[PDB]
């Protein structure tokens, strides 16, 4: 359960229940619901080629689970992310810049699980599954 | 112990705990994935048993020791992989033993430098991978000379800082030598007067390297002298990143010749910069990830003969005039842009796939000005406006729509004109089809892909009197009910048919008779209880067909043909068709004589 904490917000994450390949994620700022650009750290040795990465997100806002989401963050020719070009075994230490806009007026108990896909044969590369929660 | 993904060929041995190599594995296998498992030496002889395989992978197998003649017996692997082992140094004939190997991996690997690398054995080498290294230096070895048929090395993630003459010198004395390189990731500062003279390179990569625009204008000032294929240019969001970019940095490229220059993700950005004059004479120019939000200050001199913007982020559509491009791509835009017409004569390709574009007047030679052009992409954008036949793009042999908002297209022959097209597609558009005259025009098509679309009344209507050369029809998630008399008498060459995920109520025999060139049917998840006697026997060519997810009425004697044919038939059948009710297999039943 590995949690930093904003005055505003205190977010913690953990593997998912049925996946629990090794990660070591992080980020600087620590999140405020309303606004935060900085770091995202990340520690890990990839179980496939980074190449054709992407996400599916299933989010919940105050428990209502929203649809999935799928962002791709490595489309495997000419990257943005330096990491797309990582390999099946070799390290990964990379701070990721993240910018977060917001949300005026937010709300409760978010909560976010991530797969991480290769694309190239569809395996599991990991799973966090997160929590955001507001004032007391 | 091992997966088997596939019987006696490939196996997946990644993650078993594996304190040595296995014995009990088949010796036929082609591949085989021991990544992650605890090897901790490499055996003398460990894989000397196994004696055909292609494909071995070792990534992150702790291994420390690779003792002479460890791969002894493998004379036909042509792919090893050695990510992220800790091999601090190889030994002489480390690896000799390994006749057909094309791609030697060896990410990762506490690599010091290549000299000492026992590789100069290696004839039929395509490929080395030594990213992720300790190597400090950017000389070319000696032993290179040797290795006839390696084309790309990868020196990323490493420590060099500076390239000079001598380090290249290897290529001085080898114009007649084919060689991508990589340098991507190295805080390379000083690249020497003159240090590329007389020097060839296929494709250089250099990117997330300078830390400092001086720096980086600095060296690719000495970058003088050189001819490369392709250049890439670029830094990433991860990484040590420019203070400020603009176009004066691009100087020093006038005197280096360029076949394809191609920038990517830079954090500041201006337009002028592809303008940018030294880029003029560039055979094909290149754009991924860039901030750019117009092109158009585009002098018609610049001979380029291919453009590509990919994930840019255009505001507003490029006016262009180039008189040479034969070939322009611009897709996967950030901004949800507007189609603005052209002027490119030369221009025969044309892919603006997914935009969000939308597109008034489509259309015809006026919107491009090429009488020439014979791959136009349109897929996944917007609104496409359906205004104009073709008329003036008689050569287009290929046409894509999918998932876009076509419209007006049911009101008119809009393909009127495209008497030599071969390919199109119109799945997912949304079209309900009002309309027996929309294709009309289109004699010389083979592929006709229209799935996810609608027809008035769910009946299939008879839209292909005028398509005699199809030989692929999709019309699979059509919501389809029924077919109207006539409507395939026409297609005698047509060899797949798609009508899965329909609701067809029900067949007619008269449908299929003059289909005598099918080799596929599929007529799977629809409402059909039954089928005529007979329908299938004339099919002469058929070889699959998926009947599958129907919900067959099973009562003899009304299945009597249907499951006979199906028992007849079994090889050809794909899926299984089952009753309503029982869920019973169709070619299971029989009926009392
Ligand atoms: C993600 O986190 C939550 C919290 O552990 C889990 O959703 C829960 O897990 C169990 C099993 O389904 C439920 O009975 C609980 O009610 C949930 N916990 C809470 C506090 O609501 C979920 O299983 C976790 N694992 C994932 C997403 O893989
Ligand atoms: C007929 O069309 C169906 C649906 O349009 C095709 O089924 C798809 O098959 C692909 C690859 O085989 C799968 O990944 C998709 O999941 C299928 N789509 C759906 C909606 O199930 C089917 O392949 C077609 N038959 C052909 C071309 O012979
Ligand atoms: C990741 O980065 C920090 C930067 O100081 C370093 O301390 C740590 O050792 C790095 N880890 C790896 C595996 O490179
Ligand atoms: C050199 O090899 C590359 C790929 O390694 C190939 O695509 C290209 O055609 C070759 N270059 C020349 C100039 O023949
Ligand atoms: C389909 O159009 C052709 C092309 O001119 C025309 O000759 C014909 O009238 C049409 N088909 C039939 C059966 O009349
Ligand atoms: C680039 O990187 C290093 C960071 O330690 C610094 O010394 C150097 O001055 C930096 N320069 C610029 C322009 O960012």
């Amino acid at each position: 359960q590995w949690f930093c904490n904003s005055s505003d917000a205190i977010i913690s994450y953990s593997y998912c229940d049925h996946l629990k390949f090794p990660i070591s994620i992080s980020s600087e700022p620590c999140i405020r619901l309303r606004g935060t650009n900085g770091f995202v750290h990340v520690e890990f040795i990839p179980r496939g080629n980074l190449k054709y990465l992407y996400f599916n997100l299933f989010i919940s806002v105050n428990s209502i689970e929203l649809p999935k989401r799928k962002e791709v963050l490595c489309h495997g020719h000419d990257d943005d992310y330096s990491f797309c070009r990582a390999l099946k075994g070799e390290t990964v230490n990379t701070s990721i810049p993240f910018s977060f806009e917001g949300i005026l007026f937010p709300k409760g108990h978010y909560r976010c699980v991530a797969e991480a896909i290769a694309g190239d044969t569809e395996e599991k590369l990991f799973c966090l599954n997160f929590t955001i929660i507001h004032r007391r | 112990p091992c997966i088997e993904v596939v019987p006696n060929i490939t196996y997946q041995c990644m993650d078993q705990k594996l304190s040595k190599v296995p014995d009990d594995i088949p010796s036929s296998t082609k591949n085989i994935d021991l990544s992650f498992n605890p090897l901790k030496i490499l055996k003398s002889y460990s894989f000397s048993n196994f004696s055909e395989l292609q494909w071995l992978d070792l990534s992150r197998c702790e291994i420390e020791t690779i003792e002479d003649k460890a791969w002894h017996g493998l004379h036909h692997l042509s792919n090893l992989i050695l990510t992220g082992n800790p091999i601090q140094s190889f030994s002489p004939g480390s690896f000799s033993g390994l006749t057909s190997l094309e791609n030697l991996v060896a990410v990762e690997t506490k690599l010091a430098s290549l000299e000492s690398f026992p590789i100069g054995q290696l004839i039929t080498l395509k490929k080395l991978n030594v990213a992720h290294n300790f190597i400090h230096s950017c000389k070319l070895p000696a032993y290179f000379s040797n290795l006839t048929n390696l084309v790309h090395v990868d020196l990323s993630y490493n420590y060099i800082q500076t390239i000079t003459v001598n380090d290249l010198q290897f290529l001085r004395e080898n114009p007649q030598v084919n060689l991508s390189l990589d340098m991507s990731l190295n805080p390379i500062d000083f690249i020497q007067d003159q240090a590329f003279q007389g020097i060839k390179l296929h494709e250089l990569t250099l990117r997330g390297n300078f830390n400092s625009s001086n720096i980086m204008k600095t060296c690719l000032q000495n970058l003088a002298g050189l001819h490369v294929h392709r250049l890439i240019l670029g830094e990433f969001k991860d990484e040590r990143n420019l203070e400020i970019f603009e176009p004066s940095i691009m100087e020093g490229l006038c005197d280096v010749t360029i076949d394809e220059f191609r920038l990517t993700y830079t954090n500041d950005f201006s337009d002028d910069i592809v303008k940018f004059h030294c880029l003029a004479n560039v055979s094909a120019m290149s754009l991924a990830g860039v901030s750019i939000k117009y092109l158009e200050d585009v002098p018609k001199h610049f001979k380029w003969q291919s453009l590509s913007i990919i994930r840019c982020q255009l505001k507003q559509f490029p006016t262009l005039d180039l008189p040479f491009l034969k070939s322009l791509t611009l897709t996967m835009n950030k901004g949800s842009i507007s189609f603005k017409k052209v002027a490119l004569p030369s221009l025969s390709y044309l892919d603006l796939s997914r935009n969000a574009l939308s597109f008034s007047g489509c259309c015809s030679y006026s919107d491009l000005g090429t009488n020439s052009l014979r791959h136009l992409d349109l897929s996944f954008n917007g609104a496409i406006i359906m205004s104009a036949n073709f008329m003036g793009l008689e050569e287009l042999q290929h046409l894509d729509f999918q998932h876009s908002t076509l419209k007006r297209v049911t009101e008119f022959s809009a393909f009127l004109s495209l008497e030599k097209l071969l390919y199109l597609d119109i799945s997912y558009t949304n079209t309900k089809i009002d309309f027996d005259g929309i294709f009309l025009g289109l004699t010389s098509l083979n592929t006709l892909k229209m799935a996810g679309n609608s027809f008035k009344d769910n009946t299939l209507s008879n839209v292909f009197a005028n398509t005699t050369n199809l030989t692929f029809l999709d019309l699979s998630k059509c919501q389809l009910e029924q077919i109207s008399w006539g409507v395939f008498d026409t297609l005698h060459r047509l060899q797949l048919l798609n009508m899965s995920h329909n609701n067809l109520l029900f067949l007619d025999s008269s449908h299929y008779n003059q289909l005598y060139s099918l080799k596929e049917l599929a007529l799977d998840t629809n409402q059909l209880k039954s089928v005529p006697d007979g329908i299938f026997d004339r099919l002469t060519s058929l070889q699959k067909i998926w009947l599958h997810t129907n919900p067959w009425d099973c009562s003899c004697p009304r299945i009597d043909y249907l499951s006979r044919w199906l028992n007849k038939n079994s090889q050809k059948e794909q899926g299984s068709a089952k009753c309503s009710g029982s869920g019973k297999p169709v070619r299971s039943i029989i009926c009392p004589t």
